[PDB]
DNA sequence: CGTCCGTTCGCCCGTAAATTCAGA
DNA sequence: TCTGAATTTACGGGCGCAACTATGCCGGACG
RNA sequence: GGCAUAGUUG
């Protein structure tokens, strides 16, 4: 069944496979991110509790106060979104908090204190997320991009072969915190290990050992195992772990027991392990060469001298061991350190730093973070403790502590913030054990060692950021405080806070403008993945290793939606089906696979958990039960994919488009398409130009929906019910009696946004899509906005294309379209544009805006009203005057059409400061806008009064009812009615009681506007009155826009041929768009063929169906060949049925369907080749997709039949009149007399040095010449070659450019004399 | 190499305009250097005509009648 | 002080607003944006404008459309001059009132004025001289400069999109240096080699292909022609095949002689489009260049004998000619593309079969511990390269004899008149590389580490690729484009050292 | 509102300085 | 124990061209 | 009209 707006138009669906999973809303991420950010938690966890537990109490330095947390609460917002967005404001709301200062007197720990005082104090406000997604930050709306970090925690790399020229590998370890220093140990090619904080000064590593108080002895026995020489009686006979003998070389005769188990000179055999593992051998006799390499590990004193003989890490010889020999030391402890699998790194570095003791460390520290500062044993301590100790400084966050156990193999997942002894100590032993040839070193493009940075957590960490600097400032007050006097409100300063956020959210590299010219683009920002940012990378130093596409992107980042350019790979897009985890990892839905059957229930798994699995392709298939029909299906096991055997399988894929995003799922028949071009046709996707009408795409992939509504561009009704009253601007719904609340009555009403300006100055406009009593149900669209046809997304529109070559005008990649494409203003588009002209309060005398001005006459003036300011609906064109205003000295500085820009002014706003005394026509809009206010106040009340009025009607239908002298008496007076003992009566009581508050809110409301619209305008310093005009151009179309498709091909409008000599089929029907053959196999996106194909199979069937309904026929045939062109496919999962339909819904679609027959194409399962050739069939159209084609001009047939469709042409924001500049004479640079930059300013090419190259390549010694100094720096020069022109004589004075000059003054201004010495 | 032999140029403003302005214009004012600017990076900068095309005609006759 | 002079080179650079790095004296004049490389050797200039490019294929080589505003505010200086001299403005005022409204006697003016001023055509990347070129303006109702197609390659400029830049030379040594130095039609000869850089690129190749080709039995197979004249009256009257083996009789001119061209007439054994471009070309070159097929390759080295036999102007009218030619025939072809035209070979699916009982088998090989890992993979990797070679061929075979036509008798193979081999032997777009994934497999992609994968995508573009296949594919493609961004600056850094030190 | 003074994390290469061999 | 060569290490240079759109700002703090 | 940031075009 179909809920009556997917029963208007069914779009035929070739999918194959089923569905398991819907399509989540979209935008879920910024909404779930922010929302965890305001919201209250009780927990603590998230928000601005989390910052507010974090920072408060606040405490002095000494035990004097200390001022505490209660709760904090956002107030109403002071502006509606729409009157935010117009007056230019932020959409905010105040943060009040309640805060407790309590005071501690003499002895007072746990009694009770002076004095409490709890107010609800103002920290700032903090921008609202509107319902979309968006901010609105200073009139402008914006989106906070989401941010893939590196994410906090330990990290192994190599440094392959960058280094030591010689192939030999390092392996460093980085400790990256949330907040916090880095640590980094590494290692050198002589195999020290060095530590490094904040990436300072390389000193050795056992100096942070030696300052967390560990000695020389503690260190080796903690980094190192044991070797026990006892001198039992002679020879020195030595413990031996049977073990430890396995990859070395026996420099003596290893023989215990009559048993020789190695003989002399030869190696140790596996052999000989076994027999010694087997015989129980712990003490043999070792000779005298053995020990004159070896270690000792600890210390040891002598009982004569009572000193020490021999210090901990020092290689023992013949000689201490003959001094030991006396002092009775018979145990002695060594180090074991191996050539290759225990290596000696510590010993190394204890010997090559020269620190011995704790404070010897902490002063190196010191020296090291501080350079040249006089250091102190106790400044030293400080900072040491405070680096990766100190909960202030430092603090690894839950994911931080969550990675940090996880790479060092530990059991639990929660700890503590700060580091400690024993988390440095197992980094580095980490790190060892990764050198000495266990385990392996991490990739950091890994998915599962990048977090996603979101709106709502870096919000979070700038009002952390805010907090510390008013905690610093309240500790600080605390200590001069008047305390039995003052409430905590002027404690708390409400600027650093605000100023701290406002910096995020205005200025900052992920709060960017948002690309709104499409309802695809604003839905593709808002899913935006991007590595750069505060904490991230920068596009000049990343390079080759994030850019590429890794194998654990799939189902999380989209590998062919990224822009080409300066940041391929750096800006990702979150697919369609991925989710953020808990601690910030993208996951992905798989299917489980517990037996043979593939289970219905989904798992979302992240990046490191999908690791060790083995995942069945999404396009495997199954039965009705469940079961893969193939016993060998494709999965992927550890990131590789391969074949693997039908039970093993653990997990399968949702959906077959689960690895693309939603720009990249727009694009039917993807899976012919080349990765390149369709990067190329989801980039330009991106930015279609919303047309007059949209045009519902034939050839589809079933995302237009999801994409459309999920987005907020439409009107999606919140309650079902039945429509009311239908204008242009405005939806009422009487909502059904089952889906409304008890109470309130309880209809709704959609305002809809007419022609408004979009951030790309396109046109904003909703269309109803629904007509007068239509039922609809929830969640239905109401009204489409831009670029949406019936709540599906339709960015250009579908036109009849033919491939062949046309005499060179499709040459190259342009296209030939006809003059009926253009006649039919179909890629029209309206363009609004704002225009200011403001009043400023300069020296000399202010600014006026009235109508006279000098220099002009009364035609122009005329369409000025008595004000100065253009009527509305005037049709200005480039030159007139738009707002007249003078400036003293009088001189005309009126605001004016930019020259070339015609359209109709279709909007004035006068924005006035405070106590200027408004002109007429701004006392004329702000008396028109409150009339209108109170009409739309008054008819917004008398809506919902007929509508309560309908449901006290239909309650008194039954139970006392009246229907003859009911309208005898008003229908006002309905609380002195008649009626038995009931609950009914109560609920009129409701609804009188609700009416009554309807009325009293309605006066409120209109007080309230009254004064939100008579008040003054809060302008800039120094700006009397703002005066703000809405042009509406109209642009069609000519040959320089550029046009393109969903498959990455391009094209400029070369010409725009006559309809007379374009080619056309036997019909007489000419094609619209001609397209170059050519440019299909070397760029190869078959895929735009393939859906030329299927858009003239459905063109067929909407041609067939409007031949079927022109000329009347019955309802019974219509709705047999509308059930048989659903019917067909291979194995369609649609299966949509007509003998429902009651032939007033068959006429419906079929009225629907009479322009071509929208089909879906899955991007992954979309429609065969042999299902094209079948539906081509249905109609009259040949299999092979080809017609003969006859020339326009001379009449004769084309041979060699053409290829003829529909294709989905879209028209970019490439606009050549947009486009085009030109400059003879304008305005100049300041430090240099050079021609202004840009077109915006009048500005000049810029003739660069390459083509300063490519003159000198040239003999053009004279054309470069005047280039260099006549035509753009020579002053006297150029006005005398202005001059000359003028006068017809073509000659040049060369002189010398001034940039020349300003280059010797910038030199000269050095210590340096350069001068022009003497001819 | 390349930018060796374009750096150690007897005219220091063709090597100033090159790479590491701060050195070359260190070196030159040094060693107190003059430019004859007899290449055509040094006549652009200076803004006159190249003495490659329809300019080492000019370029002769000023040579000639210096 | 140390800071003025050099902020940051002793360290810890002091900064002003918002923690960033002021500029001092030596970062203006140093750098990519100081005083040498900003504002010295490249600087913006006046009379100069900028636009997207457009087609305009019935533009002769020496001009090119310069739209009507773009000129008339280019040639400001000029319209006042000549009205001031023709006494319809005695101020510079009223000329410039005029001027603005846009009278009807001042695009007389501007015509006028636009009579013999070449304009400097300049594409962004400015790589090689040619980059500039000086064409004479012809006004344009638009908003768009129409580029001649013959000098896309030497700009090397497409029209997806692109825009160009055009400079007005003032001076008379200006306007005399772009007509006799950086003329269109000047540039005939590429500086880096001796190969022409005006050849016809993808439409003229295509059309002249097509047009300059044969069939085994067409429309007036073997009937004997007067003459070319005669080729064109029967192609075009319907009673002869454009590629249809007749007898003609050609009159060519071999000037063998001291300077005088020798006339030579035969009975020429070719097709009927073979005269009819014969009708095009000069006096001076021998017919058997015109007997070909004439693909891409044929059609330069036709140009360059040109060139060296008859000289500057009778090669630049010959490839006027030739891009008329082209532009006309292969739009009469109606060249399409199919869904049809990229023929699979019937044999693709059991190589492919055999292809993967091989890998079963050296992995059951390698299982049972005969073989190592590496061993293996190089085995599995030469496998699937001999299976996609031997794809490859298949396709291509079935490609190149496509048809098998006749009808008076015995079958004869022919070179295929399928579109997309057409479209790739005459050299026009594509190769054998791109037809290969379009029909065959695309054979074996390597991972981002820059490893061959074991297993290669067995599937083509006419055919869908799935999910993994099309992730590796992007793999590969990403890894392509990243290259590309990084490369084109050590390009530039490179030719930057080059021009400096020489 | 009028005034008024103080964030490490890329790749490659050439070059000068610090370090380490390797003697007599 | 002095002294020169070779090695290693720290540090400063460099890292394409042209074009368009938008916002924020040029400073945060005492009378 | 200068810089910075972000996005886009070839
Ligand atoms: C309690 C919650 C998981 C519940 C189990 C843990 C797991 C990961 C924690 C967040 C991350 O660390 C990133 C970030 C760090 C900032 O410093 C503070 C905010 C953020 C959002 C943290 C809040 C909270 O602590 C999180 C959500
Ligand atoms: C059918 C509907 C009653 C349903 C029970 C009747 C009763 C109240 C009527 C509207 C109200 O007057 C407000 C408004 C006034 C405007 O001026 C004209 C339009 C509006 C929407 C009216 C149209 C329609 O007539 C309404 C919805
Ligand atoms: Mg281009």
């Amino acid at each position: 069944v179909y809920s009556y707006t997917e029963k208007k138009r069914i779009r035929k669906d070739f999918g194959k496979r089923p569905q398991v999973l819907d399509v989540p809303y979209l935008l879920s991420i910024q909404l779930d991110s922010f929302q965890k950010f305001i919201e209250q938690d009780p927990e603590g966890q998230y928000g601005l509790e989390a910052a507010f537990r974090s920072v408060f109490p606040i405490q002095s330095y000494s035990g004097n106060s200390e001022l505490q947390y209660v709760s904090y609460r956002l107030g109403e917002p002071v502006f509606d979104v729409q009157e935010c967005q117009i007056r230019g404001v932020t959409y905010s709301a105040p943060l009040r908090v309640k805060l407790r200062l309590v005071i501690y007197e003499r002895e007072a720990p746990e009694g009770t204190v002076k004095d409490i005082k709890e107010q609800e104090v103002y920290m700032g406000e903090i921008p609202l997320m509107t319902d979309n997604g968006t901010f609105v930050i200073n009139g402008t709306e914006r989106v906070i991009v989401s941010q893939l970090h590196r994410s906090p925690g330990v990290f192994f790399d190599s440094d392959k072969g960058k280094t030591h020229s010689s192939g030999k590998v390092l392996y460093n370890a980085r400790i990256i915190p949330y907040r916090g220093s880095w640590l980094d140990f590494e290692f050198d090619p002589k195999d020290n290990l060095f530590v490094r904080i904040d990436r300072r000064r390389k000193l050795p590593a056992t100096i942070i050992l030696r300052a967390l108080n560990y000695t020389t002895e503690q260190i080796l026995d903690l980094f190192f195992e044991k070797v026990i020489f006892e001198i039992r009686d002679n020879k020195l006979q030595m413990e031996l772990v049977p073990e430890r003998l396995r990859g070395e070389t026996a420099s003596f005769d290893i023989e215990a027991n009559g048993k020789v188990y190695v003989e002399k000179g030869r190696r140790i055999t596996a052999r000989h392990i076994r027999q010694l593992e087997k015989d129980d051998v712990k003490l043999i006799e070792v000779p005298v060469e053995y020990i004159a390499g070896k270690v000792v590990a600890k210390d040891y004193i002598d009982e004569s001298t009572g000193e020490l003989i021999c210090a901990a890490n020092m290689e023992l010889s013949l000689d201490l061991l003959a001094k030991l020999s006396q002092s009775g030391h018979k145990r002695i402890e060594t180090l074991f350190t191996n050539d290759l699998d225990h290596g000696p790194y510590i010993s190394e570095t204890l010997r090559v730093d020269p620190t011995n003791d704790r404070l010897s460390a902490l002063v190196e520290i010191y020296r090291m973070m501080r350079p040249g500062e006089p250091p102190t044993r106790e400044a030293a301590e400080s900072l040491f403790e405070n680096l990766f100790f100190s909960e202030d400084r430092y603090d690894l966050s839950a994911v931080g502590r969550m990675k940090f156990n996880r790479s060092l193999l530990r059991e639990e997942i929660e700890g503590s913030g700060i580091l400690s002894k024993d988390d440095i100590i197992d980094v580095m032993k980490k790190l060892i054990d990764i050198r000495n040839g266990k385990g392996e070193v991490d990739d950091i493009d890994h998915l599962g060692n990048r977090r996603i940075r979101s709106v709502g957590e870096m919000a979070e960490n700038q009002f952390r950021v805010g907090l510390v600097r008013v905690e610093r400032a309240v500790k600080e007050r605390l200590s001069l405080g008047d305390l039995d006097t003052l409430m905590p409100q002027d404690m708390i300063n409400a600027k650093p806070i605000s100023a701290a956020v406002k910096e995020f959210f205005g200025s900052s590299q992920l709060s960017q403008f948002m690309d709104q010219n499409n309802p695809l683009s604003e839905i593709t920002h808002k899913r935006r993945i991007s590595a750069l940012g505060p904490g991230g990378l920068t596009r000049e130093r990343a390079g080759f290793e994030v850019r590429d596409v890794h194998p654990t992107h799939y189902g999380r980042v989209c590998p062919i939606e990224t822009p080409e350019g300066p940041n391929i790979g750096l800006i990702n897009s979150l697919s369609v089906y991925a989710q953020t985890n808990e601690y910030g990892f993208l996951e992905t839905p798989y299917r489980k696979v517990t037996d043979g059957v593939v289970t219905d229930e989904i798992h979302y798994l992240s990046a490191i958990e999908e690791g060790n699995y083995v995942i069945a392709q999404a396009n495997s298939n199954l039965d009705e039960e469940g079961h893969f029909v193939e016993d060998l299906v494709t999965c992927r096991s550890k990131g590789e994919s391969s074949l693997f055997s039908r039970d093993q399988v653990d997990y399968m894929d949702v959906s077959t488009q689960q690895v693309v995003s939603v720009g990249a799922s727009l694009i039917p028949f993807l899976e012919h398409d080349d990765a390149n071009r369709a990067l190329m046709g989801a980039n330009m996707q991106r930015q279609a130009v919303p047309t007059l009408r949209a045009d519902k795409p034939l050839v589809g992939t079933g995302m237009e929906r999801a994409v459309a509504v999920d987005s907020g561009v439409t009107a999606v009704a919140k309650r079902g019910g039945v429509v009311q009253y239908v204008d242009a601007s405005r939806i009422v719904i009487k909502v059904n009696e089952d889906e409304m609340y008890p109470g309130e009555a309880g209809i709704d009403i959609y305002n809809l946004t007419k022609y408004t300006r979009s951030n790309q100055n396109t046109c904003i406009n909703q269309m109803p899509c629904v007509s007068l009593g239509e039922p609809v149900e929830r969640g239905d669209v109401l009204a489409d906005g831009p670029s949406t046809d019936l709540g599906e997304l339709a960015l250009g529109q579908n036109m009849r294309v033919a491939f062949m070559p046309w005499n060179g005008y499709n040459f190259e990649d342009s296209i030939l379209v006809s003059e009926r494409v253009v006649q039919e203003d179909r890629f029209t588009t309206i363009h609004i544009q704002e225009l200011a002209c403001v009043s400023r309060d300069t020296k000399l005398g202010p600014e006026e805006i009235t109508a006279d001005i000098p220099n002009v006459g009364e035609a122009a003036l005329s369409k000025l009203d008595e004000s100065g300011i253009v009527y509305i609906g005037a049709e200005v064109t480039g030159g007139d005057i738009l707002v007249g205003k003078v400036t003293p000295k009088v001189k005309d500085s009126s605001l004016r059409v930019p020259n070339g820009v015609s359209g109709t002014v279709i909007d004035v706003q006068v924005f006035t400061r405070d106590g200027v005394e408004k002109d007429k026509r701004a006392l004329e809009i702000e008396e028109m806008q409150l009339k209108q206010a109170k009409k739309d106040l008054s008819e917004e009340l008398q809506i919902l009064e007929a509508g309560l009025f309908s449901r006290i009607r239909a309650v008194l239908v039954a139970g006392g009812v009246e229907a003859e002298k009911l309208d005898k008496l008003p229908r006002d007076r309905w609380l002195e009615l008649g009626l038995t003992d009931e609950e009914k009566q109560n609920q009129l009581e409701q609804l009188a009681e609700q009416y009554d508050e309807l009325k009293h809110e309605f006066e409120k409301k209109l007080e309230a506007k009254r004064r939100k619209i008579t008040q003054g305008d809060d302008l800039a310093p120094g700006v009397l009155k703002i005066v703000k005009v809405y042009l509406a151009v109209k642009r069609r179309i000519q040959p320089g826009d550029k046009m393109a498709g969903r498959h990455g091909n391009k094209g400029v409008i070369s010409k725009i041929n006559p309809i007379e000599d374009m080619p056309y089929d036997e019909n007489g029907t000419p094609v619209d768009i001609v397209l170059n053959p050519l440019g299909v196999p070397s760029r190869m996106n078959i895929g735009q063929i393939l859906e030329t194909h299927l858009g003239m199979a459905a063109k067929g069937i909407g041609d067939k169906i409007n031949a079927m309904l022109k000329q009347q026929q019955e309802v019974a045939k219509l709705r047999e060949f509308i059930q048989r062109a659903y019917d067909l496919g291979a194995d369609v999962r649609q299966k949509v049925d007509l003998s429902t339909f009651s032939d007033e819904e068959v006429m419906r679609l079929a009225e629907n369907l009479r322009k071509g027959m929208p089909i879906a194409t899955p991007v992954f399962d979309g429609a065969k080749e042999a299902e094209i050739k079948e539906l081509l069939k249905l109609g009259d159209l040949p299999t092979s997709g080809q017609i003969r084609l006859y020339d326009g001009r001379t009449g004769e047939q084309f041979e060699r039949p053409v290829t003829v469709g529909y294709m989905y042409m879209l028209k970019l924001n490439h606009l050549v009149d947009d486009k085009m500049h030109a400059r003879s004479t304008g305005s100049y640079s300041l430090v240099t007399q050079q021609p202004l930059g840009g077109k915006a300013q009048f500005g000049g090419q810029r003739f660069g040095e390459m083509e300063v190259w490519a003159l000198e390549a040239y003999g053009a010694a004279y054309t470069l010449q005047e280039m260099l100094t006549v035509k753009s720096d020579d002053v006297n020069g150029r006005t005398k070659m202005y001059k000359n022109i003028v006068d017809g004589n073509h000659q040049m004075e060369p002189g010398m450019p001034e940039s020349f000059n300003v280059l010797l003054k910038e030199i000269r201004s050095l210590g340096i004399n350069i001068e022009l010495e003497d001819e | 190499g390349i930018t060796k032999a374009s750096l150690a140029t007897e005219s220091f403003i063709s090597a100033a305009s090159f790479q590491e302005t701060t050195r070359v214009l260190t070196e030159a004012a040094v060693a107190g250097k003059r430019d004859e600017l007899r290449g055509l990076k040094e006549n652009v900068i200076v803004g006159r005509l190249i003495p490659a095309g329809t300019g080492y005609a000019y370029h002769q006759d000023r040579m000639r009648r210096r | 002080v140390d800071a003025l002079l050099d902020n940051g080179r002793r360290g810890r650079a002091i900064t002003g607003s918002n923690k960033r790095p002021l500029k001092s004296l030596a970062d203006m004049i140093k750098g990519k944006q100081g005083r040498f490389r900003q504002n010295l050797l490249g600087k913006r200039v006046d009379y100069s404008g900028r636009s997207v490019i457009t087609v305009g294929p019935y533009l002769r080589l020496h001009q090119c459309g310069l739209p009507k505003k773009m000129a008339l505010e280019l040639f400001k200086p000029f319209i006042y001059g000549k009205l001031e001299l023709r006494g319809l403005a005695t101020t510079i005022k009223a000329a410039k009132k005029m001027v603005e409204r846009e009278e009807a006697v001042v695009w007389d003016i501007l015509d006028e004025v636009i009579r013999e001023h070449p304009v400097l055509l300049n594409r962004a990347p400015t790589l090689h001289r040619l980059g500039i070129q000086a064409f004479e303006p012809v006004l344009i109702e638009g908003k768009a400069i129409q580029l001649h197609p013959l000098v896309c390659a030497a700009y090397n400029a497409d029209f997806d999109g692109d825009q160009m830049a055009v400079h007005v030379p003032l001076t008379l040594e200006a306007q005399l240096e772009a007509r006799a130095l950086m003329m269109s039609t000047n540039n005939i000869l590429s500086p880096a080699n001796g190969e022409p850089i005006i050849v016809p690129s993808q439409d003229v190749v295509l059309g002249l292909y097509y047009m300059t080709r044969d069939c085994v039995n067409a429309k007036g197979e073997g009937m004997v022609l007067t003459g070319p004249k005669e080729a064109e009256r029967l192609y075009r009257s319907g009673l002869a095949s454009l590629h249809a083996r007749v007898k003609v009789r050609i009159t060519e001119y071999e000037k063998d002689a001291n300077g005088e061209l020798v006339a030579k007439t035969s009975l020429k054994d070719t097709t009927v489009g073979r005269a009819i471009l014969w009708m095009i070309v000069p006096k001076g070159l021998p017919y058997s260049i015109v007997n070909q097929a004439l693909g891409k390759k044929a059609i330069s080295k036709m140009l360059n004998t040109c060139y060296r036999i008859l000289g500057l102007k009778p090669t630049v009218i010959f490839a006027d000619q030739i891009m008329y030619t082209g532009f006309a025939y292969a739009a009469r072809s109606g060249a399409s593309v199919g869904i049809d035209d990229m023929v699979i070979p019937e044999k693709k699916h059991e190589i492919i079969s055999e292809a993967e009982a091989e890998v079963a088998e050296i992995q059951e090989q390698f299982q049972s511990g005969l073989v190592t890992a590496g061993e293996r993979y190089n085995k599995v990797i030469d496998i699937w390269a001999a299976a996609n070679d031997r794809v490859s061929k298949a396709m291509m075979d079935n490609l190149q004899t496509e048809t098998v036509i006749n009808r008076d008798g015995q079958e004869e193979k022919q070179v295929s008149f399928n579109s997309i081999y057409m479209m790739a032997d005459s050299g026009a777009r594509g190769s054998a590389a791109q037809i290969r994934q379009l029909a065959g497999m695309r054979g074996l992609m390597a991972k981002p580490d820059g490893s061959i994968i074991e297993t290669p995508i067995t599937a083509n573009f006419r055919e869908g690729l799935n999910v993994l296949q099309y992730f590796i594919s992007t793999h590969g493609a990403r890894k392509g484009l990243a290259d590309t961004a990084l490369k084109t600056a050590n390009s530039g850094y490179l030719t930057r050292r080059l021009v400096d030190v020489a």
